[PDB]
């Protein structure tokens, strides 16, 4: 019965919702294909690593995918459909769930800085029909490079390949830059990694 | 002594969960109301749409549809072994711990603190709060079932145990994170593990907090509100431990065509398809129940509530299925219609049957015989479901146009469509979506007065005894 | 509109959708 | 995929799935077959629960969808390292396979299209409205945002569909601004010039060169303006502002085709600061084909 066995039902509730766990998250661990970086990329510079925390706080994969679908449309529309190796290094991935705005995996440099720029501190004044938020305190705001050391230590840590130069003077990579500084850098990176490989 | 049942956890989260019901579909409609008029934003960093989306999220999932299991459990497990909650004071930490964790989710989120992973936000202080009070929350019920009095234990805690246990383990694997000061902190994982984990999780949260738990809540209140016999025992296990089984291996339908390798995609599709039997086991041993007594429904608009939840449950377990193979989501993923389904199970499947459970429960737990008004208990019915059925509405229809207008290719072979263009076509949808959401909202408005004025009534209310 | 195979699945969910509904939703009357 | 992490998912998943069978099958055994209403003796609270057989349809779904879960793994890649055995697909079948598929039949389908166009000469292919309507949906999609809808542009960014160009206007110099991009480069001459020699050649661009009349009561040295303007000006913007194409220096004698506003303000900080107009290179992202008829589309809307 185990109906009236209570340690019997605990054991075969966590004995049954494991499987599924251990059959599709642990064999990823050892896979190659998934762990496996683009040939040439690298881990991101300091500016773009502050820049890629911006986006994450500021709530960005929200409304915004980095995740293109192997579908001739969606080809034509983004450019090569996203790899595993891509993503890496993405402490947390930031595939996205929804488009309310368009897949940012290869905003690349689709677009110039200064476009960008004028977007992000008000997105209707560039293309006026937008439902994005403006993000004008981006240029009011400075990095002060405290944390960028710790942040890349951490993430060597979690195996992303930072050199001791990297993070020696990751700092003065950083301090006096913009937060808008380096939102535009990490967007300007996103994709770009396999299409110059 | 002691053999009164331990009312008082019961009455705060129930409380709770009205309030947080209406703080968290508020914030609902107000996102909305900014995808459809962006000024809404403010320009400010901190009520801005990227940051109070999960806000929304957590406080509508986690602080409503917590509170709502809460309350739930804690009456339900007593009642259904008829013992007084084990260690209750440890209950009454995991009511003020639990209503910590939601205001340090109110106050971190739209201050900048988050993940970025969906239902998993909160950053890593919060995580191991949360962790703490589960753990105390498992002890107050297992502990509960571990006294009871009946050799057997009822089904409905068989869904309430899974529930807590596996949300537990969820919780502590995806969570897993390097910090890197007080409030930010790196995923364990990365890349397409990372986004393994991170779905195994978000699909598992629904699946286990806001299916196997509220189907425990469904095992209780329907047939104490219907007084029939629950209909079909054995469907009870095998839908029980099919789903428990199953559900977990659903993970990848959300990564459809992503950089998820092909063949965990589809197991998760396979295993997603092979989820809607025991998921319809659920509404078909919940309705099944009803049959003779459906002239209740005229009557009672708390046993309406249960019912059309379950009208919503199955339909929403079965629309995530078809969404579930991968030619579907390969249209569906990214539009409008992801958040239709949502809320269709959301609104008109968790919100619905916790909003009758309280309507059951909160008369009894406040030593009274009744709600205030019944009437209002079916102008909040009424208004609660043209709401959830005109959000479904406009979601299917932003989304079918979205995948369409996004893949539409012309004769030449070009893009038909400038992703403005879909934009564009989405707007009558917000704002239909709007004041549906507006109008659900208005709904747990009425529900919060009707509660408030029974709540009214009488300050020693400790009437059940048995 | 574009009907592409896709868009034809899309399409009769949804109608599967509100076919379930309608027949769930009458029958409850 | 090593084999013992293939033979571990396989294992598995068939595992939980015989495992699913036996369940729905020993859950089965004393069936009534009918609603037969018996309850059993243990009551929770009020409730109560019947001994009921388990819906013959609820049963026959839930099998059949086991099944077709066993068949599409059999069809399709889920099990390990087990490749589809699915027909039409050599190899088995892949995401990416299939991608390329569909671009390989695309390429088939629309290959003919482009190929046609690429032999004509840019001019040529503005003539034909087929591909200029072709153009434009390209447009739509990758050049619309910046451009505008209409392609007539806003602060900062060119109107294509009028007809002043400051790279030239040309099929060839349009081409070639699509295919490898553009960055202008005014330089700065606030420090060069002095904040009144600023003000100076603002006011004498403004009236003198693109016939813009003087906010009233701005005491400028319209004479000190002319010749910083002929000194410093004249090299790149040509003397009389005429512009030189080569430079994508636009012409000053009319306000016309001018991005960065034509207040006297605007002007000034134009002169002061400098600009760095940027046009982003398609050659990578659209190829010689989309960029070829992008070119005959912009060519075509100033005509
Ligand atoms: C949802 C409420 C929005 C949030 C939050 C963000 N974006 Fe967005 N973005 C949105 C829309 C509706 C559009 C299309 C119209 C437009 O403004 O272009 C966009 C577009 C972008 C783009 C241009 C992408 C492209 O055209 O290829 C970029 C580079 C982009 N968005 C950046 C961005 C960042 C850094 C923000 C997070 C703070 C962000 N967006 C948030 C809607 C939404
Ligand atoms: C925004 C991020 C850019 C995108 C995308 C496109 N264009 Fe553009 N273009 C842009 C700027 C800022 C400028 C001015 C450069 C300068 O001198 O400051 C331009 C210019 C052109 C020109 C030349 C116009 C002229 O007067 O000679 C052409 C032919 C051109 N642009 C057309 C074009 C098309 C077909 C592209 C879409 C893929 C397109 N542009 C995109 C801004 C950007
Ligand atoms: C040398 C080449 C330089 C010099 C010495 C000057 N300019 Fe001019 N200018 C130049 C380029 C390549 C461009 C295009 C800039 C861009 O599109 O990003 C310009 C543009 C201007 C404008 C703006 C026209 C508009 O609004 O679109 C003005 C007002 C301007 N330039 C005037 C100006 C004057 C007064 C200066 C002489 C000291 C002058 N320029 C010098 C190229 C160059
Ligand atoms: C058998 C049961 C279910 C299955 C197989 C299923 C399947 C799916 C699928 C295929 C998606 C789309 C994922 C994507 O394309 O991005 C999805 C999204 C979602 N569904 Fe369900 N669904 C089920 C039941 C439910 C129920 C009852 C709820 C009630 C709340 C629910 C809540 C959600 C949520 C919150 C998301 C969004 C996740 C995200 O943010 O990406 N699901 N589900
Ligand atoms: C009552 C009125 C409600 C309104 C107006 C509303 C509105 C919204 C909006 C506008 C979004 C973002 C949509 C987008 O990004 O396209 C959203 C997301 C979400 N809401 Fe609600 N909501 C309501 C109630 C609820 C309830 C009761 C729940 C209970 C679980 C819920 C759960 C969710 C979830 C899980 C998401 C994330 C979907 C995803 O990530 O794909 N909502 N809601
Ligand atoms: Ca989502
Ligand atoms: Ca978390
Ligand atoms: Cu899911």
């Amino acid at each position: 019965k185990l109906e009236k066995n209570v340690g019997l039902l605990t054991l075969f509730m966590i004995l049954a919702v494991s499987i599924g766990g251990l059959t599709q998250i642990v064999p990823l661990f050892f896979q190659d294909s998934v762990n496996e970086p683009v040939e040439g990329m690298k881990p991101y510079t300091a500016l773009q690593l502050e820049g890629r925390d911006l986006y994450i706080r500021e709530g960005c994969v929200g409304c915004h995918s980095q995740m293109i679908r192997p579908f001739r449309a969606e080809t034509e529309r983004y450019g090569h459909y996203s790899v595993a190796g891509e993503s890496v290094y993405d402490h947390p991935f930031l595939w996205g769930s929804k488009r309310t705005g368009p897949d940012l995996a290869r905003v690349g440099g689709r677009y110039s800085d200064d476009w960008h720029r004028a977007h992000l501190y008000n997105p209707r004044n560039v293309v006026p029909e937008s439902k994005m938020p403006s993000y004008p305190w981006l240029v009011e705001n400075t990095l002060d490079g405290k944390d960028t050391a710790k942040k890349m230590s951490a993430l060597r840590m979690l195996g992303v390949p930072y050199t001791e130069e990297d993070i020696a003077g990751a700092r003065d990579s950083v301090n006096g830059k913009t937060e808008m500084d380096a939102m535009v850098a990490y967007l300007q990176v996103l994709g770009t990694a396999l299409t110059n490989k | 002594t002691s053999t009164a049942y331990s009312y008082k956890v019961v009455r705060q989260f129930a409380i709770m969960t009205v309030v947080w019901g209406i703080v968290g579909m508020g914030l609902g409609v107000f996102i909305a109301a900014q995808l459809a008029w962006p000024f809404l934003n403010f320009d400010l960093p901190w009520t801005s749409f990227g940051r109070l989306r999960p806000l929304h999220t957590n406080a509508v999932i986690f602080a409503f549809g917590g509170c709502a299991l809460f309350a739930t459990s804690y009456y339900s497990v007593q009642r259904t072994c008829q013992t007084t909650l084990f260690a209750p004071k440890l209950a009454a930490f995991t009511f003020w711990g639990w209503q910590l964790v939601i205001l340090l989710a109110a106050i971190s989120l739209p201050l900048g603190f988050t993940s970025s992973k969906e239902y998993a936000e909160l950053e890593w202080p919060i995580d191991i709060l949360i962790t703490i009070v589960w753990v105390a929350y498992a002890v107050v019920f297992f502990g509960t079932l571990a006294k009871r009095k009946v050799k057997h234990i009822y089904v409905g805690n068989w869904f309430f145990g899974a529930f807590i246990l596996t949300v537990a383990i969820l919780h502590v694997v995806n969570n897993l994170e390097i910090p890197v000061t007080a409030m930010k902190s790196y995923s364990l994982y990365a890349g397409a593990t990372d986004a393994m984990v991170q779905w195994w999780y978000g699909h598992n949260a629904v699946g286990f907090f806001l299916t196997a738990g509220f189907l425990g809540i469904m095992y209780y209140f329907v047939p104490k509100q219907a007084e029939r016999p629950v209909y079909s025992y054995r469907l009870s296990i095998v839908h029980f431990w099919a789903l428990i089984t199953v559900y977990i291996w659903a993970g990848p339908h959300h990564l459809h065509y992503t950089a998820l390798p092909d063949w965990a995609q589809s197991l998760g599709m396979v295993m997603s398809l092979i989820l809607l039997a025991p998921s319809w086991g659920g509404m078909i041993n919940g309705m099944m129940t009803l049959s003779g007594a459906w002239h209740k429904l005229r009557s009672d608009p708390i046993l309406r509530f249960l019912v059309v939840s379950l009208a919503f449950y199955g339909m929403s377990t079965f629309e995530g299925p078809m969404m579930a193979i991968k030619t579907v989501n390969a249209l569906s993923h990214y539009t409008d219609w992801t958040i239709g389904h949502v809320h269709a199970g959301a609104l008109g499947w968790v919100a619905m049957v916790s909003i009758g459970a309280l309507y059951h429960l909160v008369p009894k737990v406040f030593g009274r015989e009744q709600m205030h008004s019944i009437g209002l208990i079916n102008t909040h019915f009424w208004l609660a479901t043209i709401g959830t059925v005109l959000y479904i509405a406009s979601m299917w229809v932003n989304g079918i146009a979205q995948g369409l207008m996004w893949r539409a290719i012309n004769d030449d072979g070009t893009l038909t469509y400038s992703f403005v263009e879909s934009l564009e076509a989405s707007h009558p949808g917000f704002v239909v979506r709007m004041i549906g959401g507006a109008i659900f909202f208005a709904g747990m408005l009425v529900m919060a007065y009707n509660t408030w004025r029974t709540v009214q009534a009488a300050k020693p209310a400790e009437y059940d005894a048995a | 509109m574009f009907v592409d195979n896709v868009v034809l699945a899309g399409v009769v969910t949804v109608g599967l959708m509100v076919a379930f509904l309608a027949g769930f939703g009458y029958f409850i009357w | 995929m090593s084999t013992f992490w293939s033979g571990y998912i396989a294992l598995l998943t068939l595992g939980t799935i015989v495992a699913l069978f036996w369940l729905i099958f020993a859950t089965r055994k004393g069936e009534s077959a009918g609603t037969t209403d018996q309850t059993m003796g243990h009551a929770f609270d009020g409730i109560e629960e019947y001994d009921n057989p388990l819906p013959r349809w609820w049963f026959l779904l839930f099998i059949g969808t086991l099944v077709f879960g066993i068949l599409y793994l059999v069809l399709y890649p889920g099990l390990g390292n087990w490749k589809g055995v699915l027909p039409g697909y050599e190899g088995g079948w892949t995401q990416e396979k299939q991608w390329e598929r569909e671009v390989a039949q695309a390429d088939e389908k629309y290959g003919p299209i482009f190929a046609k166009y690429a032999a004509m000469s840019v001019e040529e292919v503005a003539q034909d409205p087929q591909a200029v309507k072709m153009g434009a949906r390209l447009f739509a999609n990758y050049c619309s945002i910046c451009h505008g809808s209409d392609a007539k542009g806003s602060l900062g960014f060119p109107n294509l569909a009028d007809q002043d160009w400051r790279w030239g206007g040309d099929a060839a110099s349009i081409k070639t601004s699509i295919l490898n991009g553009r960055i202008a480069a005014m330089p700065a001459w606030g420090q060069a010039i002095g904040e009144e020699g600023v003000k100076n050649v603002a006011a004498f661009v403004r009236k003198d060169l693109a016939g813009l009349p003087l906010p009233e009561g701005t005491d400028a040295d319209l004479s000190a303006g002319k010749n910083v303007y002929a000194q410093t000006c004249a090299v790149c913007h040509g003397q009389g502002g005429e512009g030189m194409a080569a430079l994508g220096a636009p012409k000053l004698n009319s306000a016309a085709g001018w991005i960065y506003g034509s207040s006297l303000g605007q002007l000034q900080q134009t002169i002061r600061h400098g600009r760095n107009g940027q046009m982003p290179a398609q050659q990578q992202y659209l190829g010689d084909d989309k960029v070829h008829l992008l070119a005959a589309y912009v060519y075509s809307l100033s005509q």
